[PDB]
RNA sequence: AACGCGACGAUAACCCGCACGUAGACGUAUAAGAAUAGGCUCCGGCCUCGUAUCCUAGCAGGCGAUUCCUCCGCCGGCCUCGAAGUGGCCGUCGGUAAUUCGCGUAUUGCAAAGACACGCGCGGGAUCAAAUCCUUUGCAGACGACUUAGAUGUG
RNA sequence: GGGAUAACUGGCUUGUGGCGGCCAAGCGUUCAUAGCGACGUCGCUUUUUGGAUGUCGGCUCUUCCUAUCAUACCGAAGCAGAAUUCGGUAAGCGUUGGAUUGUUCACCCACUAAUAGGGAACGUGGACCGUCGUGAGACAGGUUAGUCCCUACUGAUGAACUCGUCGCAAUGGUAAUUCAGCUUAGUACGAGAGGAACCGCUGAUUCAGAUAAUUGGUUUUUG
RNA sequence: AGCGAAUGAACUUUAAAUAUGUAAGAAGCCCUUGUUACUUAACUGAACGUGGGCAUUCGAAUGUAUCGACACUAGUGGGCCAUUUUUGGUAAGCAGAACUGGCGAUGCGGGAUGAACCGAACGCGGGGUUAAGGUGCCGGAGUGGACGCUCAUCAGACACCACAAAAGGCGUUAGUACAUCUUGACAGCAGGACGGUGGCCAUGGAAGUCGGAAUCCGCUAAGGACUGUGUAACAACUCACCUGCCGAAUGUACUAGCCCUGAAAAUGGAUGGCGCUCAAGCGU
RNA sequence: CAUCGGUUCUGGCGGGGGGAUAAAGGCCCAGGGAAUGUGGCUCCUCCGGGAGUGUUAUAGCCCUGGGUGUAAUACCCUCGCCGGGACCGAGGACCGCGCUCUGCAAGGAUGCUGGCGUAAUGGUCACCAGCGACCCGUCUUGAAACACGGACCAAGGAGUCAA
């Protein structure tokens, strides 16, 4: 009848995908089995995923997917009766989260030793816990919020001054110069972001990102890999803890 | 189409004492009593389990089902406000003139009044009666700040509305007076 | 409100005469409030239904018993009722089938002008308490109308 | 000279042009092509340098409408301030002149908060008989056509409800308007120039109801 | 209708509806035979004479308060409205013909009321049943029954439309055609939203986002030489799009009903009034 | 008031016929099938409550055919019986048609009882009450609408007489 939303019309040439970029998913992982030899399966549980360009890089050599869990386990065949190859159904079996595949033509060890050197600062996901204390000065409020000393520290902008004060801080941009109080300093107290141990929500999670506070680690943890010649599926470590259907 | 039945489910925790009557909603907590009357609309109660009141409606209209959802929604704002209770972080701005802030208990109705002056300078003190139930204090943690804490989600809203509309500019260009009393923050007080 | 209402003050009772007795009774009986996605309660339980309750017998309702202390009614006292005013309790007195009788009812035929008392009345008479007319006043007046003052006195 | 219509409008009136093409959902003779066809756009009016008004009026008064000139209220604007513009809620309030003209408006200038628009049955105080002419007309020729009653309303009285005093209030009407000065303040704002508003106080205009202490005026008080 | 019949509204085997002309015996028919003043080549026609048959179905149905003729005797000789058909015209009005009906000379019930509407016609009475129209009250008769729709800041109310439009409605209900959907649909939350590359021309300076053109490729799960915010330029945010969480219908355009607006002035008044809201409104 | 005659309104009852010889339905018989899956089994935040499974088990249901069966009942048509109510009694020797025939409900109301003279029943005037209801004549028009005449009462007052 009436009553009913407005539907924002996208005026914009980027459409849906749909059902052909999902057929042609299954054919890129179906075309992209037999070639390579060990396929791992792995996870990045509450990571940002801005670096998995920079290992496709790193790993030129090697084929990595990850979309639809369902859909790329689906394209592998979760029941054995329909199973591109035997064991590919155990890694079915291991695919069910935030999980991505990687088809390698070389030694599981040294794939293992680099994805354990493997490490990069970034800023937290909501949901973790909170490791600092961290908070900003009474006095002028700076790029970072104070993390770099002051000398050497650029102000924040006028421009990220509404975001901060719609996040939550009592500040106020006197002279053109933002400041927690007052701009010479003092008169306030300060603003403390996040706590030690406190789980960080969506809104510290973006007071970081705007301050470039980085407090998460950016690492990517192997569930398993399955060998094509012995067509069996041995997890390791967090394949064994992290949860599977 | 005239929805035979339809249902709405609403959790209380282990730490209240909700009871209605006829239909006046009155839920006990901690902090206090919250007593709301909901004559006004066609509701049936139950406690469809342990710690879940089902509220229903049978041989009902679409409008119907839609005045359960936010019946249920005011319940559980209340259940809120006696649990938790909220909090309005009221922030206030000047330019050349300070405005000055004083609260004050009016023992008798046993009310806060709440007086702003200097506000662009206009000798005139602006005096707010305060919602009963709610409290006001100056804040000392963060300079030209107010806390106004209550358990009454509506009664605390309404205040810090009557707060942000008593200091409203008359006929000056709102882009260079920026002058006023604002709403900073929304939260509960746990 | 000149045909809406209230409170108060002050009156008109006697003598003689003479004139008549329902825009709708027939058991014209019945006080919670409040809600209707709740309520009542005796706290056991109860609620579609006032399709209920009360009352309901005797010559248009007698007489005498039998026998009952149950209701009804009248007056007093105590209090109570004010939204356009009353009921309860107690006491006196009168009546009173709950029970059970004997006396009378008729031929009014098979349904369709007497006396007394009480009031409302008029015709005169005299009785209060007043009003108006008259005179005066002039805070008033087209004319009516209106404010006063005239019976012993701050006239 | 004959014929015909007795006469007009009455859910009529307002703010957005016409012609042609392009496009056009639908419908259609059988289908968007027998064809009809809104909104837009293009071409013409329409682009390269900034007086119209004939009979009329003129004044006052009552009432009503708003399609609101001002007062009140807010929404928007490079709205710094001040001064403004547009929009709407609003009819309680008030809504003046001069020039010019046959006369009105336009325009022009003076006050003033402002000089807004209307309705009230558009509210109350000649044509033939002819005669003389037919390339056009005239006629001192005629026939001549041609209107004090009722009652609402108000005021003052008023019969009966025994006379008088003190009251209640259903109902009906209903009233206040605008400007100015001091303080805020030469402050907020502003490069300068300039320049507010709230609170509080004091006046003035108009309207309304009163009154003669004091000041003018009036003298069948004939003092 | 057919054209597996021919041919091609102007096609037709057939054949409508629909009103509209003529005939349905005894006073009628047929032919035979003759005359003629007429006519024709000619009883060829016309009239005049013969003949016959068939009177108890004399040649359909229904109606039957009769019809024909002559003579004589009064009053009248207007139109108005509407249905249908038809002709012409306007922006719309309208104008002209023919039929029929009604009023004209007609009372009665209903539409609150009435020249043009619906029913029905008339002596005086009693009883019964109906039409149009009604059954909340005025008002006699149902707050009758069944299924649904509608809340109007002057709804609507029974036999009618203009305003009016492919008109605006985030009112409500039914329905149609398409599209996604555990291969996880729409919405939401946490994120990613890259690289060549500050792409080419231009210029104080313009880096996706003041301007003209092109608008490609890698990575892709996806990311546009970019949808807005923003900077002097950056930056940064945000959009498109894509993955994680949740889990079951949706969402795009239309049709149909009921409702709002779709235009309104001036004395106070109208579904007749009161009033009515699971109606006392609307459809059956 | 009883029995009748005519018209009429309104209730109940005994039958008959027809459908698909109603359809259904009860009870059986036989075959088949299914879920909004009965019992049972397994899992299952256990007063409880879900999910899967599997066709009658500790419930049942649907489809088809047969018997009871010419079943009953609804609807329509039809043969009759009884009850309550309203309005009227027209004509006045016999005749006729008939019947249930010693007379009858058959060409029209009688029988019984009671009331009625200081009043049964009426009349006029006045008023109230329900419903209805424009002021007459003339004249015009299709019709209205205008217009003409009407202060009242009594008497007079107008198609007559000749050839």
């Amino acid at each position: 009848p009436k009553s009913k939303r407005a539907r924002v019309y996208h005026l914009i040439q980027v459409n849906k995908k749909g059902r052909e970029a999902k057929e042609r998913l299954f054919s890129n992982i179906r075309e992209t089995i037999p070639k390579y030899q060990h396929c791992f399966v792995f996870s990045v549980d509450n990571m940002r995923n801005n670096y998995l360009k920079d290992v496709r890089h790193e790993l030129n050599d090697c084929r990595i997917f990850f979309g639809k869990t369902k859909l790329m386990a689906r394209a592998l065949g979760t029941t054995p009766e329909e199973e591109q190859a035997d064991g590919l159904h155990r890694l079915t079996r291991y695919l069910t989260g935030t999980v991505g595949l990687l088809f390698t033509n070389r030694d599981p060890a040294d794939i293992e030793s680099y994805f354990s050197n493997l490490s990069q600062v970034d800023f937290a996901r909501a949901g973790t816990v909170a490791p600092r204390t961290v908070t900003v000065p009474t006095g002028i409020v700076y790029s970072t919020g104070g993390e770099v000393p002051p000398e050497h520290d650029v102000p924040v902008s006028h421009t990220l001054e509404p975001e901060l004060r719609r996040l939550g801080m009592p500040v106020r941009m006197i002279k053109g110069k933002v400041c927690l109080g007052d701009e010479k300093g003092e008169a306030s107290e300060g603003y403390t972001i996040c706590k030690e141990g406190e789980v960080l929500d969506s809104r510290q999670t973006r007071l970081l990102k705007l301050f470039s506070i980085c407090l998460s680690e950016f690492k990517v943890s192997l569930l398993g890999y399955w060998n094509s010649a012995s067509g069996e599926v041995t997890e390791l470590e967090a394949g064994k803890t992290r949860p599977k259907r | 189409m005239r929805y035979i039945h339809s249902e709405e489910t609403i959790p209380v925790p282990e730490n209240l004492k909700v009871s209605i009557k006829s239909r006046l909603v009155t839920v006990e907590g901690p902090r206090g009593k919250l007593q709301k009357d909901l004559s006004h609309i066609a509701v049936n109660f139950s406690v469809v389990k342990k710690g879940v009141i089902g509220l229903e409606i049978h041989h009902g209209s679409r409008k119907d089902v839609a005045a359960l959802r936010t019946v249920r929604t005011i319940i559980n704002n209340m259940i809120i406000g006696v649990t938790k209770g909220f909090k309005y972080k009221m922030r206030y701005v000047y330019a050349h003139f300070p405005i000055n802030v004083n609260v004050e208990k009016n023992a008798e109705t046993g009310c806060y009044e709440v007086e702003i002056r200097n506000f662009i300078g206009e000798k005139i003190v602006r005096k707010v009666v305060m919602a009963p139930g709610v409290e006001v204090e100056i804040s000392k943690a963060q300079k030209d700040e107010l806390i106004l804490s209550g358990n009454s989600l509506e009664a605390v809203s309404q205040s810090a509305a009557d707060i942000q509309q008593i200091c409203k500019v008359r006929n000056k260009d709102i882009r260079k007076f920026l002058d006023g009393i604002y709403v900073s923050e929304k939260g509960n007080i746990v």
